[PDB]
RNA sequence: GCAGUCAAGCGUUCAUAGCGACAUUGCUUUUUGAUUCUUCGAUGUCGGCUCUUCCUAUCAUACCGAAGCAGAAUUCGGUAAGCGUUGGAUUGUUCACCCACUAAUAGGGAACGUGAGCUGGGUUUAGACCGUCGUGAGACAGGUUAGUUUUACCCUACUGAUGAAUGUUACCGCAAUAGUAAUUGAACUUAGUACGAGAGGAACAGUUCAUUCGGAUAAUUGGUUUUUGCGGCUGUCUGAUCA
């Protein structure tokens, strides 16, 4: 079920929040109706962590990690990194991350498998990337967008990509990352479709904007 | 001809007129509301403002963008020696208000007070108070009258105190006297309070205490005659002008034929009284209590003084309340604490805080270190002894 | 500032009045702006609307493509280099001004921003957010 | 809490305590105050003035 | 310029939700006229900048009444000026029309406020140019340029500062009186709820911030610097050095 929801005037979904396999990192400047479409069809099956990174409520955007590891960004404080340690179980793998050439949530477009990454970014945080999340690390940018977060929603099922992208990367990115893909948009048409909704195994939200045609697609390529 | 364009005034016409105050203790014009239920205690309370310093406090307020999170503000830390009271004195309410119909002095006045009476202390006799201190040869017959009268009579009950200013970095060897009034119920309770506490130190572990609204009265800083763009904020003028380009260039109409009381002139801008209510009290520290500066997060012995002092001050080794923000008054001042007047229902008030860090680095440059010890370890030995 | 915007941003220094020309950080094609005026900006006489970080100006285009040129538009500030602070204890100011094209609701007319973005722009605009790079 | 390092210099920084400046590469930098950081903006290389810590870390100085 | 009274008709129907013909009673003195009573032994004569105060025939804000008010947006009105009414382009502008924000871009007065407060773009001395008219000197209802704007040290008013005397002198107070100050928006929430066929789509209380103002401060940040406080550097002069 695409469940549509706002974030209290807002529906990309993937600003504010993270959604993984076992863990859901959310903001924390809230209502319930923003949290309700989560806990009723979660319910008791992954643990829903409020809290913030790095001073600031972009916590999607800022960390970037899958099931094994979740990494972070220099700026976020002693207390929010001892509350996700004590929030997060024991399998997830945690780091800190140092690199000045973005926030981590734009760079990693990633899954359980395959990650895809900004191509300006070193070896030495390539290596600690790879060692942390255990995922062979690739680079690509997609339709000459450097941002692959900002314009690709990935997931193991399958995955949602920028709109106005050529057959032939298409069907590179399917012989690479081994995933059918089909172009389509979030939000009446809007062209940031890598924040405009979350998706995980068993969950996928997207923002209110989203009509049925649109929502039709999604829920037929990542096959809820 | 109206203004063509409409703008709002200068200044503000109720701090009017601007002359300087009395003295340098402000009057408290107004004490908090009583009602006749809470045990006996004070309203106000004199100090002295030593300064400045920073403080990083954990804010708590649910539903802000920086909720459970650091931030720095200044707090002004004002002085407090514990202040004795010498005296009481009771006002009778008449259809002209109150009048003090007696007072009741002590009967040792220490010779603060016994100074205070006094424009050249050298040459004096030193006379104060001798044949009133006559007064208890007796069993106290005129004092007790003194103290039944008051009883009888007089609605409200205040209290002559006066700080220690002996016990103050401060050189002035004189104390401020000043009147406070009570909160306790039956006023033969109030005076028998005062009675039992003549001569007694009262602290301010007893008067106010921790994350509590008070308001502070004091004297502004003095900054002597002023121009009329300093001091009300009018626009300059533009280069080319003849004749003084920092003025206000138009006085008024042709009628009225006066010049108005509104509009902004030169004067005098600084020493008035002034007053400035919720400020919130982050520490009430104590003289004996060693290690004033550490927190439950901190835990490092050191003081709230600076490194080599507040600048201009000296060095608190004395009470003191710690209060967040600004307050009236320069360091040296008298400044008056008070009581709340209403409750303070606000969310910003009721806040219970608990402070992380004291700043006390040296205010007399760009300090560098917190506690000599800390650049002892760094910066290292030295040409000096060893 | 302004109706459209997601969050409260407290206040931050405004360095920017009516007439800067800032170094337009996005690759949408315009290479400098320059403010005509601030969403939620008052009134006072004989004050300039000032601009600062994270708020939404009216701005025209003094270069690049001859498609954006002559025309008001809407933009997002994102750098400011006149020192603001932060509640935190800093003050802290970028090299350069800067200046992304937008929507009346937020959306960025390009695709990436350039260099660094500061946090108290990318929390009050979650579009700039997602395609916002170094933040902080 | 954090103490944090200078960029120039070398000494620590308490909270509220000078600038911090980020040149448009993104690489941070953080100044103990007024002083250190205007000279950071003549491009001085504080390898070679003489009383910052990257020098007397280098000559080998205590 | 503003406001009535009557009321033919519009408004689906329906004089008066809102309007209102034909008539008719007034108010105002921010227009312009008519007069010429004051001033020609001279009240410095446009505009803007600045700054205070006042009125209300209210633009916004507060609270309400009426509707062709379902909600939203509006429209008419009542108490009320308490507080606020802008940044820009062209022009000497008054007026003006435009761009843009705004809760709103209300209207006016005070010797058509305010030149011993400014500026002096315009007008309106003397220089000079062009067109037209003149036989000419010259005229211009027209264009363009260049063109000195003096004094306060008096009384008063206002803002600040002392002050003899009511026994002296000091400390602590009361209060007549006079002034007063705060203002406004956004987001979240209520809530895609109420209301609605759908399109659309609020409010009351709460939370966090912000706009204009006002008073304070100076920990930190920035500015100033004759701490000529420290360091550097040019020229010269102290025999070189050191200073």
């Amino acid at each position: 079920m695409a469940t549509r929801t706002q974030f209290e005037n807002s529906n990309e979904i993937g600003v504010f929040s993270k959604l993984t396999n076992t863990y859901c990192l959310v903001a924390v400047g809230g209502s319930e109706n923003f949290y309700s479409a989560f806990e009723a069809e979660l319910g008791d099956a992954i643990p829903i962590v409020h809290t913030t990174i790095a001073g600031t409520r972009i916590i999607g955007r800022m960390t970037a990690g899958n099931r094994r590891g979740l990494l972070v960004p220099t700026q976020t404080t002693d207390q929010e990194l001892q509350h996700l340690r004590n929030s997060l179980p024991d399998s997830v793998k945690i780091q800190r991350v140092e690199e000045r050439l973005s926030a981590l949530g734009n760079v990693i477009c990633c899954n359980d498998y395959v990650a895809l990454v900004h191509p300006d970014i070193d070896r030495e945080t390539e290596e600690l990337i790879s060692d942390v999340l255990g995922v062979e690390v690739f680079r690509q940018t997609i339709s000459g967008n450097i941002l692959v977060g900002s314009y690709c929603s990935l997931s193991n099922q399958g995955g949602l990509v920028h709109p106005q992208t050529s057959v032939q990367d298409q069907e590179e990115l399917s012989s690479l990352l081994q995933v059918p893909l089909v172009a389509g948009t979030v939000n009446r048409g809007s062209s940031v479709v890598g924040a405009g909704m979350v998706v995980n195994d068993y969950l996928a939200v997207t923002g209110l904007d989203t009509t049925a045609p649109e929502l039709s697609v999604i829920e037929s390529i990542f096959r809820l | 001809s109206h203004r063509k364009y409409e703008a709002p005034r200068h200044g503000h016409l109720g701090f009017l007129p601007r002359k300087r105050a009395a003295s340098i203790r402000a009057r408290v014009k107004a004490f908090p509301k009583d009602d006749r239920s809470k045990p006996v205690a004070l309203t106000s309370f004199l100090g002295y403002k030593a300064g400045m310093t920073t403080i990083v406090r954990d804010l708590d307020r649910p539903g802000s963008k920086f909720h459970k999170r650091e931030v720095v503000e200044a707090v002004t830390v004002v002085d407090t020696p514990p202040v004795v009271v010498v005296g009481v004195v009771g006002y009778v309410e008449t259809p002209r208000g109150l009048r003090s119909l007696t007072t009741v002095w002590a009967e040792h006045l220490s010779d603060e007070v016994k100074r205070r009476f006094y424009k050249n202390w050298y040459k004096s006799k030193k006379k104060a108070f001798t044949k009133y201190s006559a007064k208890y040869a007796q069993d106290g017959a005129g004092i007790e009258r003194e103290l039944a009268r008051i009883k009888k009579y007089a609605s409200v009950v205040r209290v002559l105190v006066h700080t220690q200013i002996r016990k103050t970095p401060l050189a002035q060897k004189k104390a401020h006297l000043a009147e406070i009034q009570l909160n306790g119920g039956s006023i033969s309770e109030k005076v028998d309070w005062a009675r039992e506490h003549f001569e007694k130190t009262v602290a301010v572990d007893s008067v106010f205490e921790q994350n509590e609204m008070i308001d502070a009265i004091a004297v502004t800083k003095g900054h002597g005659f002023e121009g009329v763009t300093h001091r009300w904020g009018t626009k300059k003028l533009p280069r080319k002008t003849h004749r003084g380009l920092r003025k206000v260039a138009c006085i008024g109409a042709w009628h009225p034929a006066h010049v108005m009381w509104s509009v902004a002139r030169a004067g005098q801008r600084g020493y008035h009284s002034r007053t400035s209510i919720n400020h919130k009290i982050y520490r009430v520290g104590k003289g004996d209590d060693e290690a004033n500066g550490a927190t439950s997060f901190d835990r490092t012995k050191k003081t709230i003084t600076p490194m080599g002092g507040f600048v201009h001050y000296g060095e608190i080794k004395n009470d003191f309340i710690m209060v967040k923000g600004c307050i009236p008054g320069n360091r040296k001042r008298i400044v008056t604490l008070r009581k709340s007047l209403y409750t303070n229902t606000s969310r910003k008030a009721l806040e219970e805080v608990s402070l992380k860090w004291i700043d006390t680095a040296s205010k007399f440059g760009k300090g560098r270190f917190q506690t000599p010890a800390e650049k002892h370890a760094f910066m290292g030995t030295l040409k000096k002894d060893l | 500032s302004g109706n459209g915007a997601q969050g409260t941003k407290f206040r931050i220094s405004l360095g920017l009045p009516v007439g800067a020309i800032m170094n337009c950080a996005d690759n949408s094609g315009a290479r400098n702006l320059y403010i005509i005026a601030v969403k939620g900006s008052g009134s006072r006489l004989n004050r300039l609307p000032a601009a600062s970080l994270g708020d939404m100006v009216m701005a025209t285009v003094k270069k690049g493509k001859p498609e954006l040129r002559k025309k008001v538009m809407p933009a997002i500030v994102v750098r400011q280099a006149k020192s603001w602070r932060r509640r935190d204890g800093v003050f802290l100011y970028f090299e350069d001004n800067a200046g992304v094209i937008a929507n009346p609701k937020g959306e960025m007319k390009g695709s990436a921003i350039t260099g660094p973005v500061g946090k108290e722009c990318a929390d009050l605009w979650p579009r700039v957010a997602s395609n916002s790079g170094v933040v902080v | 809490m954090k103490v944090e390092i200078d960029s120039f210099s070398g000494a620590k920084i308490y909270p509220g305590r000078g600038t911090l400046f980020v040149r448009g590469d993104s690489k941070i930098f953080r100044f103990q105050n007024s002083k250190s950081a205007s000279l950071f903006k003549q491009r001085k290389n504080p390898r070679r003035i003489a009383w910052t810590v990257l020098f007397r870390k280098h000559h080998k100085k205590g």
